[PDB]
């Protein structure tokens, strides 16, 4: 409950890698929603060397997402709030929006409530609970 | 569902009410329909066994 | 009364005790919205008795659930009632069958 | 109060009974009576309210017109639990709810009740109008996908409306676009018809 | 006199209520036939046979 | 009726400070002394203030200038 | 047997029949089943569930209203409702909900006076329950005071 | 992040061996001591994971702690500590009844802070 | 089922007379007078002391005797009209002035009450 | 607009006293369905009918009670009288007495005869008697109304109160009670192909079929007069007496005449601080004005919206 | 008192354009808005006098399928544009039109020869497409009278839409007069393809609906 947005700029270029998870049999989640409401790292790399697509201070409005879906990118670093902070509150760009609004998050919104409420909202999960390797495609 | 036609080669999607409710996604599912027409299945768990 | 039931409605309405069942009764002589009298046959009553049975119907008595209870006679005049038959219908009862 | 469903309401509106909208908005009615000169004192306003005069209902309809009210279900485990709407003077003893917002409230109207609160200050009204309206919470905060998605009836209706069996009445003909609504009511053509060419802009 | 939701029966498996409804319709058809035979003043034999 | 608050939000861009700006203007309109710049349509002071702010006229800067001018004139 | 009884009662075998709209007078395609059913009335009418109050009597401790219907009292505003309001940023709404509605006997009176006069102004004051808690804690060997 | 606090340090670096200082502080100290006077006062630390409930026990504002766990104990802990809360937690303000430092109240709190030194 | 059994704060014809004071518009000085006046009201309904007594108890020689009268002339048309009467007779005067002048013998009754109650006493 | 031939009503059929099989006439393609639908919803929603409105018995006191000597309850008597059919003449609000003694079931045939009162189905029973000395006497007031009116939405008709021993019953005012229609081909083939719908209808036996049809077509013809020519393209304060009677002692009247003071209310919408800005009046004059308006002006406190002439 | 009903007094119109119109009626009796709305919708859409093209005879194959011959427009699109053509005849039942425009620009509606009774409300309507350099064809079309709508299957190529109204809809809302609510209020939206004033269309539909019932009443209960 003690989380309040008090800083506008993060100040660091650190982050965490974001790649689509695969279980071998099928892909569980593509790289379209894990980076949807995310701000890219200091620099994104294309399949062709000496090329950049977006700078470090641009939010993805699903247009650059559709663009990346055409370029078939796989290695994209995403700035997070656990790796980057200002010793107080949460920086804006380092959190994205991912809410009922289309703009960026504004200073003062209670992140600490929407988070830890969206986690406990699904309170209807459940109660009280080989040798060879085949391939699917080429 | 076969309907009258000169070629009678329709093989079109049926218009059953429960089937439409299931396919459209309004209410129900295949697991709920199979307990109404076919067999419900195992459906037994008095304890940690079957 | 329900157009489709199970048959146990009669037994439920009888064993509920909310209605007015008939005991050692014969020919009925007079009925009313609250009072009924029945003249028992000669071969049924014991000697030393007039041979009449009175029944007072419950009329608009407050219940424990803030509701109403009422009884009405099912016979009109000059009708014989055997032992074990119903005489009046209480709340949510129709002709001895439970009608909720 | 007991919550019910209403198909004629709007996404940003709610139906409140006239008896309940009179006890809650009592200070507002007193203020309006003292302003319009219909009640010379507070005692006169109270006596007019207790007697339920004819002008009292008109004044209540004038006052409750643009005053938001926040309604919420008792079991709430997310942010979409509390949302504000605009009152609508409807008879009866049941608060009417919008059908699309039910998914946010997780209600089926099988007997559940509803809680209602009336803001007083201007800032509370601004916070309810700019941050607590259903027209602002269309998407889910936990996902971002639209949570205002229709219910079972609307989906089934839209699914059955766009179909075609084999060659039902009104098949193979060419026509305009929005003009196709005339043939439906006039029985000139069925809503289910394949191979139909229409002008679409 | 009463209108319900047809979306309930698929998920909430209550075919029993629909069977009860069909049986009540049959019983009301029979009752309407008996009432017609009583209002049209037929003999006691026809009513007894029916 | 400002059914949806989107124009004034775009004009402010904070979503939180818009409530604070429209609060004092609506309070001034309710207490008196100020006339609505936009033509009223039988609405309340809050709706009129919000619709005037959505028109790009009233914001957090114009009100301060007006208050300073009123203080200097008196 | 149901089908046989339907056939005997001059009724369709399936149970469906054509119906007409009471507003447009048009035949309904896909005929719907018709029939009678045994309905029950429950004891959950709105004659007693409906409640409404703007002001009334308060309790002697912390000056808070009641919860029942007789002697009109407010409902339970649990933590799950205010936690939702924290996610909206409505600081003034929560303040007027927790200060000038239950506690702050002078605050709610000033609120009532301003609503009657049309000023629509509030004050935070001080919750009576906080003072009750302070008085209950000071009864033990704990010293708490308000410095400035 | 809410559970990645309460780290421990190994070096003194002009600071006592507290073994549990808050990561925030464990950085701010450095940010105030390294570039200002001497960087050699920098002390390496290891971010240790703490239980989601145990982290709650690290709440310094006892007023916003009694409502989360056993009251009496915490109360006594504060008493023997003789500490102050200064009303730095949202729940705290709520118990007091003023505007929360979040949302529409954020700006308000900001002004309050502007009234600390300047006024 | 805690400390207070239930606990309820009854209103009463003192708190109800205080309620009205707030709603009504007086100045900061008129408000005090009125507070003082309603303190003097008893269960029966009569200002207990006196007119000039309130003026002498307010300790300020400035405030006129009519000042209190002015306030006291408006407090006694509050809820039950005729509250805070002055010696079981001004009640009638206040209560009568209230309803309309279309009543049949208002003149006569006013004249009776004004100076002719001693005679009615017998 | 080529021909548009009207439907001349002919061949009215009356099978029984309740059911009817009135046919309509020869009409244009498409008019039959819409005409049947427009005539069905009007004949059922808006139709005058004479139904039992009030019953008053001497012996009984309230509904939830019983009378010694009868079989059915008093509440059932009202439920049986609620479905009585009667056609009243030109005059309205007819009241008739009903008295009977014996052991036979009291029917509708043993009702005191009146000139304007007619009964169509006297073969229904109202109550039952089980004692020779039992006698019943009551009165019934019957009125005419457009449609169903409950007792809780009529109970307000009385100006203040109703004498003990007077109970109200629900009113139906819908004597039709069953109406349907069906369309088929037309009898005459020489002319351009047409249709012919028949309005089948079972009433309660109060109003004639042809009268209801004509009256059910005259309501839909007069209501369509607004769609034939589209055109079109008080609250005051009680206190309004003048400044007189306020007993202006010396200078109050002069100050009111010099300041252009209005009748009453303009002095009430003023502040005591701004009153001192007026010409010299004095604290004594201010207190006198306050004491005077303490009975009529109410402490000179009010915020009015506007002032009409 | 039992034969008197309520009449709509708020008959204000709030049309936007010359074709689109929305007429609102606040005061109405309960259970009467739907009846009148459906009656008007069924009368004005299935029985209404008007003019429309019934058949076309263009030079080429008698079948509907034909080539472009430099027009570059499909033969199905040419027949569709002739369906939505507002033609009005003054005092004749059937009439013929013939025109052959040189292939230099877009074929507008003003290319039809002006007759004594043939009138067009919009001469800028699109009829054909621009040819390549020299392609030109003769129209040789004809129009007749009729009511309602007639498809191509029942009667004869281009569908004859005699109904002038393009779209019609009605909605019912709740309203109160002084005390009682739920009284239905009707709002009728309508769009007509010119040549007829929307309000005049409603007036003519109401007069047609009323003139078919004056004989069934025979001056009974009239005031």
């Amino acid at each position: 409950q003690d989380l309040v947005v008090t800083e506008d700029d993060c100040g660091t270029h650190e982050g965490i890698m974001m790649t689509p998870v695969i279980e071998g049999g099928d892909v569980k989640e593509p790289l379209r929603d894990r980076v949807l409401g995310r701000v890219t790292a200091e620099d994104v790399l294309k399949p062709g060397t000496a090329d950049i697509l977006v700078p470090r201070n641009t939010l993805l409005h699903e247009q650059w997402c559709d663009l990346l879906e055409e370029n078939s990118v796989d290695a994209v670093k995403v700035r997070s709030v656990v790796s980057c902070d200002t010793d107080f509150g949460v920086c804006a760009h380092c959190y994205g929006r991912d809410l009922a609004r289309g703009h960026i998050i504004n200073k003062g919104e209670a992140i600490g409530v929407i988070a830890a409420q969206s986690i406990g909202e699904p309170g209807t999960q459940l109660t009280m609970r080989e040798s060879s390797i085949q391939v699917k495609n080429k | 569902t076969v309907i009258n036609r000169d070629g009678q080669e329709e093989k079109q999607v049926s218009f059953n009410s429960i089937y439409m409710m299931a396919d459209s996604g309004a209410r129900g599912s295949a697991a709920q329909i199979r307990q109404l027409a076919g067999m419900r299945g195992l459906m037994a768990k008095p304890d940690g066994s079957i | 009364k329900p157009l489709v039931g199970t048959g146990m409605e009669r037994a439920v309405a009888v064993d509920s005790g909310v209605t007015a069942v008939a005991k050692r009764g014969g020919v009925v002589q007079y009925v009313d919205a609250s009072r009924i009298v029945i003249k028992v046959n000669e071969d049924e009553m014991y000697p030393g008795e007039a041979g009449i049975d009175i029944y007072n119907l419950t009329k608009y008595t407050r219940s424990n659930q803030n509701t109403c209870i009422n009884q009405m006679p099912c016979v009109s005049l000059g009708e014989p009632v055997e032992r074990g038959d119903v005489l009046a219908d209480g709340p949510s009862t129709d002709l001895g069958e439970l009608a909720l | 109060s007991v919550i019910t469903v209403g198909p004629y309401l709007r996404l940003h509106q709610c139906g409140l009974p006239k008896k309940m909208a009179l006890e809650l908005f009592k200070p507002f009615i007193y203020g309006k009576l003292e302003l319009r000169g219909l009640a010379t004192t507070i005692k006169a306003a109270k006596k007019m309210v207790e007697r339920e005069e004819a002008v009292v209902w008109d004044i209540l309809d004038e006052v409750i017109r643009e005053h938001p009210v926040l309604l919420n279900r008792a079991p709430t485990l997310h942010r979409l639990g509390i949302q504000a709407f605009e009152p609508v003077l409807i008879e009866g003893k049941a608060i009417q709810l919008h059908p699309l917002v039910c998914a946010a409230y997780n209600a089926d109207f099988d007997g559940d009740q509803m809680a209602v609160h009336v803001p007083l200050t201007l800032e509370a009204q601004l916070e309810a109008r700019a941050l607590m309206m259903s027209t602002n919470n269309i998407l889910s905060p936990a996902n971002g996908e639209p949570i205002i998605v229709p219910s079972q009836d609307v989906v089934l209706g839209l699914y059955y409306m766009t179909r075609d069996c084999v060659n039902a009445k009104g098949e193979g003909m060419v026509l305009t676009g929005p003009k196709e609504a005339e043939r439906l009511y006039r029985s000139g053509l069925a809503s289910l018809h394949a191979r139909v060419k229409v002008r679409i802009t | 006199d009463i209108v319900l939701n047809p979306l309930g029966v698929p998920s909430r498996m209550n075919i029993g209520q629909i069977l009860e409804t069909h049986l009540g319709m049959a019983a009301k058809g029979i009752g309407d036939k008996i009432n017609a035979m009583l209002k049209q003043q037929q003999e006691v034999a026809k009513l007894r046979e029916f | 009726a400002r059914v949806t608050v989107q124009d004034a939000v775009e004009k402010i861009g904070n979503r939180f400070d818009l409530v604070l700006v429209a609060a004092r203007r609506a309070r001034q309109m309710q207490v008196g002394g100020k006339d609505p710049l936009v033509p009223e349509e039988n609405d309340k002071t809050t709706v009129i203030a919000l619709r005037e702010i959505e028109e790009g006229l009233i914001n957090n800067q114009i009100l301060d200038v007006r208050e300073r001018q009123e203080q200097q004139e008196q | 047997e149901i089908k046989e009884l339907l056939k005997l009662g001059d009724l369709p075998t399936s149970g469906q029949i054509r119906l007409y709209d009471g507003r447009t007078g048009e035949q309904f395609e896909r005929p719907v089943t018709v029939g009678y059913m045994y309905m029950l009335k429950l004891n959950h009418l709105v004659d007693d569930k409906m409640h409404a109050r703007s002001t009334g009597s308060y309790s002697l401790v912390t000056q808070q209203p009641l919860g029942g219907k007789a002697q009109f009292g407010g409902q339970r505003f649990g933590e799950m409702e205010v936690w939702a309001l924290e996610a909206y940023g409505a600081a003034y709404t929560l303040q007027e909900m927790l200060t000038v509605k239950s506690d702050d006997v002078n605050g709610r009176t000033k609120m009532y006076k301003n609503i009657v006069d049309g000023n629509h102004q509030m004050e935070p004051g001080m919750p009576e329950s906080f003072n009750v808690l302070l008085k209950e804690i000071r009864s033990l060997g704990i010293n708490i005071e308000l410095e400035d | 992040r809410q559970m990645l606090r309460k780290a421990t340090i190994v070096n003194a670096g002009s600071s006592d061996f507290l073994e549990g200082e808050q990561v925030e502080y464990s950085r701010v100290k450095i940010a105030n001591r390294e570039l200002e006077a001497n960087g050699k006062v920098g002390a390496t630390y290891s971010r240790d994971l703490l239980g989601i409930t145990k982290a709650s026990l690290a709440t310094e504002s006892f007023i916003s702690a009694a409502s989360f766990q056993e009251t009496t104990r915490v109360l006594t802990e504060a008493a023997v500590a003789g500490k102050r809360d200064e009303l730095r937690g949202l729940k705290e303000n709520v118990i007091v009844g003023r505007l929360i430092p979040a949302g529409t109240g954020y700006a308000y709190h900001q002004d309050r802070m502007r009234r600390r030194a300047a006024g | 089922e805690l400390p207070v059994y239930q606990g309820e704060t009854t209103q009463t014809l003192q708190d109800y007379l205080m309620w009205q004071v707030e709603l009504t518009p007086f100045t900061d000085t008129d408000r005090a007078i009125a507070t003082s006046i309603v303190d003097a009201v008893d269960d029966t309904g009569y200002l207990t002391i006196q007119i000039e007594d309130i003026v002498d108890s307010i300790g300020d020689d400035e405030i006129g005797l009519e000042e209190v009268e002015a306030v006291l002339k408006r407090i006694q048309r509050f809820d039950p009209v005729g509250v805070a009467a002055k010696d079981l007779r001004d009640c009638l005067l206040i209560q009568l002035s209230q309803f309309a002048k279309e009543t049949p013998w208002l003149e006569e009754a006013r004249l009776i009450i004004s100076d002719h109650l001693d005679l009615l006493a017998n | 607009v080529t021909e548009f031939l009207k439907p001349r009503l002919v061949d009215i059929e009356q099978v029984s006293s309740t059911h009817a099989k009135v046919t309509l006439e020869p009409l244009e393609r498409g008019f039959g369905h819409t005409l049947g639908n427009a005539l069905r919803r009007i004949l059922l929603s808006s139709m005058p009918g004479c139904a039992v409105t009030e019953v008053e018995i001497d012996g009984v006191l309230h509904e939830y009670s019983t009378k010694e000597g009868v079989q059915e309850d008093i509440l059932e008597i009202l439920l049986n009288l609620k479905g009585l059919a009667v056609r009243v003449q030109g005059k309205d609000e007819v009241i008739l007495t009903l008295n009977k003694s014996g052991i036979g079931p009291v029917t509708a045939a043993d009702i005191t005869h009146d000139g304007d009162v007619e009964i169509v189905k006297p073969q229904h029973v109202i109550c039952h008697l089980t004692d020779e000395n039992a006698s019943i006497s009551m009165r019934i007031k019957v009125q005419r109304g457009r449609g169903y009116v409950p007792a809780s939405t009529r109970i307000h008709s009385e100006e203040d109160e109703r004498p003990i021993g007077r109970l109200l019953v629900d009113a139906c005012y819908s004597p039709v009670e069953r109406i349907a229609y069906n369309v088929e081909a037309a009898r005459v083939e020489q002319r351009t192909d047409l249709d012919k719908l028949v309005i089948e209808m079972e009433t309660n036996g109060t109003i004639d079929p042809e009268e209801a049809i004509r009256r059910a077509a005259t309501i839909l013809a007069e209501q369509l007069e607004a769609f034939v020519d589209l055109r079109d393209v008080e609250f005051d304060p009680i206190l309004l007496r003048p400044v007189d009677d306020l007993e202006l002692t010396v200078r109050s009247a002069n100050c009111l005449k010099a300041e252009a003071i209005h009748y009453i209310g303009d002095l009430v919408q003023r502040t005591e601080v701004e009153l001192l800005k007026t010409p010299n009046l004095g604290k004594k004059s201010l207190t006198e004005i306050k004491d005077v308006l303490a009975s009529r002006g109410l402490s000179l406190g009010m915020r009015l919206e506007n002032w009409p002439p």
